[PDB]
């Protein structure tokens, strides 16, 4: 059931809620205005029509303008501090929009941690997102800093903010285990 | 409750405070210089004095941690950076003169300006005024006038104000506990407190002095050779066997003899390497350009250009929507930003000066590690240097050939390596006579060795001994021919320019004898060759973490300056040069 997916306010990227299935895909992506469908390691005609062990879908807030930051080998600011893609299996990015017949909550605007680093007196380590795991700085994201103490520090977030369109953006990281249609 | 847990914790909070407030002030004076408004440039002010007024209360507040205690080096490092009081010693009286001087004499050289009384209305500043006259007028007294005029209306001024100012900074510099204000500028290069890389301020003057006595046969013979050149230009005003004039030296001050190329060449009928009608005819725009540039720098084995790199910054001129001061530079905002502001045209020269800020950029990200104080070049050269380096390969036939901007059947001969050698060490050799000199000349100055009452017969004799250069017309003592340039009227060390030269040609072979490189050094291109890159990121990733004695030996295997690498490269020159000047004289008459 994707209910939750299309029911409530979208959550900004770095604190994505993912949503674990163990289905008629062409029903909920008929209601979203795909803007770019990449899929990797597996077809986009395949992903619905195939038996899975396990399904994931990740999904979160996050602007179209600012989508070259999580494609992938993409490096630095806001492209390794917020979300990595797991391609340890086929995976199928989607960054769509909502269609208007269907009513969606909007968040205040688009946020999202542009660096969150551990920042002391020897130096700044960048505590960079393992693939499908959180910053490190989601609860104190998106600008922030506690105090970690001893060699790492203060541990530093920097966010970053974007006016959101009408529409909210929404992206989703739709990952398969090797669940049938 | 230790001294050295105190510092810790110190540097810890003044690095959380640092990060935050330099990133600020880098994205105020980031958005000045894109978009020039009355809105952005307070922005750009207030960011300043705000960060300035953090740097003095946390270096106020640094004093109370003494050096002695410390053992961390890292911890000590930054404590040594952060207790460096500077002007803040002086009295209020004494700083606010100082800072008056300094602002005068920047006002006074900013707004040069010259016209004959036969056109009060016609006037003339530097930019880009008199220095077209001086780099590309081929008149005698055109030039000998752009020269006087300059030195007589504008240095004429300067000279009490830079008494007073010299009188100030040593003042400032003894009350520091320092010799004068040289010894505190030669401080940079200071080692202390590592077993076998130490490095004295006053083994600095030394190792300048021997390495342009190594230095001197090659731009002996580069000298004589462009004194023959200039006498077919100028037959009546050179001397076979005396010095150049001063204001024939392509430039206002002689500092390069980058324009003298045209008189100089070797072979006319031979054209030199362009690749700019191939970008053009290929549709090379900025972002090719950089990207090749960005390949070059990850076929050596280095990273890749971050994401926020290729939409944060601005690679083309904006046109008039919006004025930008786009000399190329490269911007390392702090929090991983990382930015090149250049008006990119389609250009060989453009595309050099694409590889020259990329490789900027590489130091940045490199030692974006280290902690705020430590992240800058091991010393003032290093930098420059690194950034240098880069445009050297990038130049290079085989790199143009690789990728398919130079023709495969293109015939690279000994003549062309002539021309190109001799327009390498026109700019390179030619600058580094002048350089030690200046640099000479201001840390003798103030040393108090030269007289107020000598400066100007000292410093025009330096300019016939060292540099082999012969005022036009006599200077009595109230000129300040040295402040008529940038640096020395700007408050800028000059001996950054003299040791990064002879840093770049001991990395580019140290970096392709680590690329297996086979043949002449000049002819020497660093890509896909990740055995370089390696050897050249492990001493770009330090910092000021580690002396840059150790720094340098990481690199180059030596723990010092040297000269063999820079005469390696000219190698080839050399010969031609020697084999050139044997019915000629070598060396200049006082
Ligand atoms: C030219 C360049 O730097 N490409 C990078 C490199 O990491 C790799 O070629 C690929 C990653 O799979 O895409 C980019 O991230
Ligand atoms: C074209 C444009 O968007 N300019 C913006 C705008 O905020 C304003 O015109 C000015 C600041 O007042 O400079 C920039 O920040
Ligand atoms: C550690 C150290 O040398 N501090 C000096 C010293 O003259 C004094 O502690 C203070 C000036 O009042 O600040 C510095 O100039
Ligand atoms: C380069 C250096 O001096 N490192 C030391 C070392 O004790 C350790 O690497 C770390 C603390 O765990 O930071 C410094 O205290
Ligand atoms: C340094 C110099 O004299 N260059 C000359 C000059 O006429 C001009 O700079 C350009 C012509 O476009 O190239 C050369 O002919
Ligand atoms: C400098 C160099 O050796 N480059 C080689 C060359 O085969 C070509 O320039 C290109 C091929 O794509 O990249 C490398 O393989």
């Amino acid at each position: 059931d994707f209910s939750p997916l299309l029911t409530g306010t979208p959550p900004q990227v770095y604190n994505f809620n993912r949503l674990s299935f163990t289905y008629n895909l062409t029903k909920l992506l008929s209601l979203f205005e795909v803007s770019e469908f990449s899929c990797n390691a597996i077809s986009p005609s395949a992903l619905a029509s195939t038996c899975y062990s396990s399904l994931t879908v990740d999904y979160f807030a996050f602007p179209l303008s600012m989508a070259s930051y999580l494609r992938p080998g993409s490096t630095g600011p806001t492209a390794e501090f917020n979300y990595r893609q797991d391609f340890s299996n086929p995976t199928c990015r989607v960054l769509a929009t909502p269609s208007s017949n269907i009513t969606i909550t909007k968040p205040s605007n688009y946020n999202w941690i542009r660096l969150c680093r551990t920042t002391g007196a020897f130096g700044n380590r960048d505590q960079k997102v393992q693939p499908g795991h959180y910053s490190r700085c989601r609860y104190i994201a998106p600008t922030g800093s506690i105090y970690l103490g001893g060699n790492e520090g203060y541990l530093v977030s920097d966010g970053q903010s974007a006016s959101m369109t009408e529409r909210v953006q929404m992206t989703f990281v739709i990952s398969v285990t090797f669940v049938c249609p | 409750s230790t001294i050295e847990e105190q510092a810790k914790t110190f540097l810890d909070k003044f690095n959380h405070e640092a990060e935050d407030l330099f990133y600020q002030s880098s994205l105020a004076s980031w958005n000045y210089n894109t978009n020039i408004t009355e809105e952005n440039v307070q922005n750009m002010n207030n960011a300043g004095d705000k960060w300035s007024a953090f740097l003095k209360e946390q270096s106020t507040l640094a004093q109370m941690y003494p050096l002695q205690e410390i053992q961390n080096l890292t911890v000590k490092l930054q404590l040594q950076a952060l207790q460096q009081n500077g002007s803040s010693v002086l009295s209020e009286d004494k700083s606010k003169r100082l800072n008056t001087i300094l602002n005068t004499m920047s006002t006074i050289y900013s707004t040069g300006k010259v016209c004959n009384p036969d056109n009060p209305q016609e006037c003339l500043l530097l930019e880009p005024g008199l220095n077209e006259i001086m780099a590309n007028s081929l008149d005698y007294n055109e030039r000998l006038w752009a020269w006087e005029s300059w030195r007589s209306e504008v240095g004429k001024q300067l000279r009490p104000l830079y008494e007073e100012y010299v009188v100030l900074k040593n003042e400032m510099a003894r009350a520091n506990h320092y010799e004068d204000y040289g010894d505190y500028w030669r401080g940079d290069y200071e080692v202390n407190g590592v077993d076998g890389y130490d490095y004295s301020r006053g083994q600095l003057i030394e190792d300048v002095e021997h390495t342009f006595e190594e230095i001197k046969p090659l731009y002996e013979h580069l000298h004589a050779y462009v004194r023959a050149k200039l006498m077919n230009a100028y037959p009546s005003y050179i001397s076979p066997i005396g010095c150049l004039p001063a204001h024939l030296l392509g430039d206002m001050w002689g500092r390069f003899w980058t324009n003298l190329y045209s008189l100089t060449v070797p072979f006319g009928q031979k054209p030199n390497i362009d690749v700019t009608d191939a970008m053009v005819d290929q549709a090379w725009d900025a972002q090719r350009i950089f990207k090749e540039a960005e390949k070059f720098f990850v076929s050596v084995g280095l990273p890749n250009m971050t994401q926020g790199f290729w939409e944060n910054s601005m690679l083309t001129d904006p046109g008039n929507v919006q004025k930008a001061v786009c000399h190329p530079t490269a911007w390392d905002l702090g929090k991983g930003d990382f930015r090149i502001l250049m008006c990119t045209k389609v250009t060989m020269d453009d595309f050099l000066t694409a590889h020259h800020e990329m490789g900027h950029i590489q130091y940045d990200m490199a030692y974006a590690a280290q902690p705020f104080l430590l992240r800058n070049g091991a010393n003032e050269g290093f930098h420059e240097a690194v950034g240098e380096i880069m445009s050297l390969s990038a130049a290079t036939p085989k790199h143009l050939k690789s990728i398919g901007l130079l023709s495969p059947d293109f015939q690279e001969d000994n003549e062309t390596e002539i021309n190109f050698l001799l327009k390498q060490a026109l700019t390179i050799v030619g600058t580094l006579p002048f350089t030690y000199m200046l640099e000479k000349w201001r840390w003798m100055v103030f040393k108090g060795e030269i007289p107020k009452d000598q400066w100007m017969k000292k410093w025009w004799e330096m300019k016939r001994e060292i540099v082999g250069v012969v005022e036009p017309v006599p200077h009595d003592e109230t000129y300040c021919d040295p402040a008529s340039l940038f640096h020395v009227s700007n408050d800028y060390s000059f001996i950054r320019y003299y040791t990064r030269t002879l840093y770049q040609f001991q990395f580019q072979e140290a970096l392709c004898q680590a690329a297996k490189h086979e043949g002449p050094l000049h002819k020497c291109d660093i890509s896909n060759s990740t055995e370089a890159g390696q050897k050249l990121f492990n001493m770009l990733r330090l910092g000021k973490s580690e002396p840059w004695t150790l720094a340098l030996e990481n690199v180059v295997g030596a723990k010092n300056m040297n000269v063999r690498p820079l005469l390696n490269y000219f190698e080839p020159l050399f010969t031609w040069l020697k084999d050139q000047n044997k019915n000629s004289f070598v060396g200049w008459s006082t």
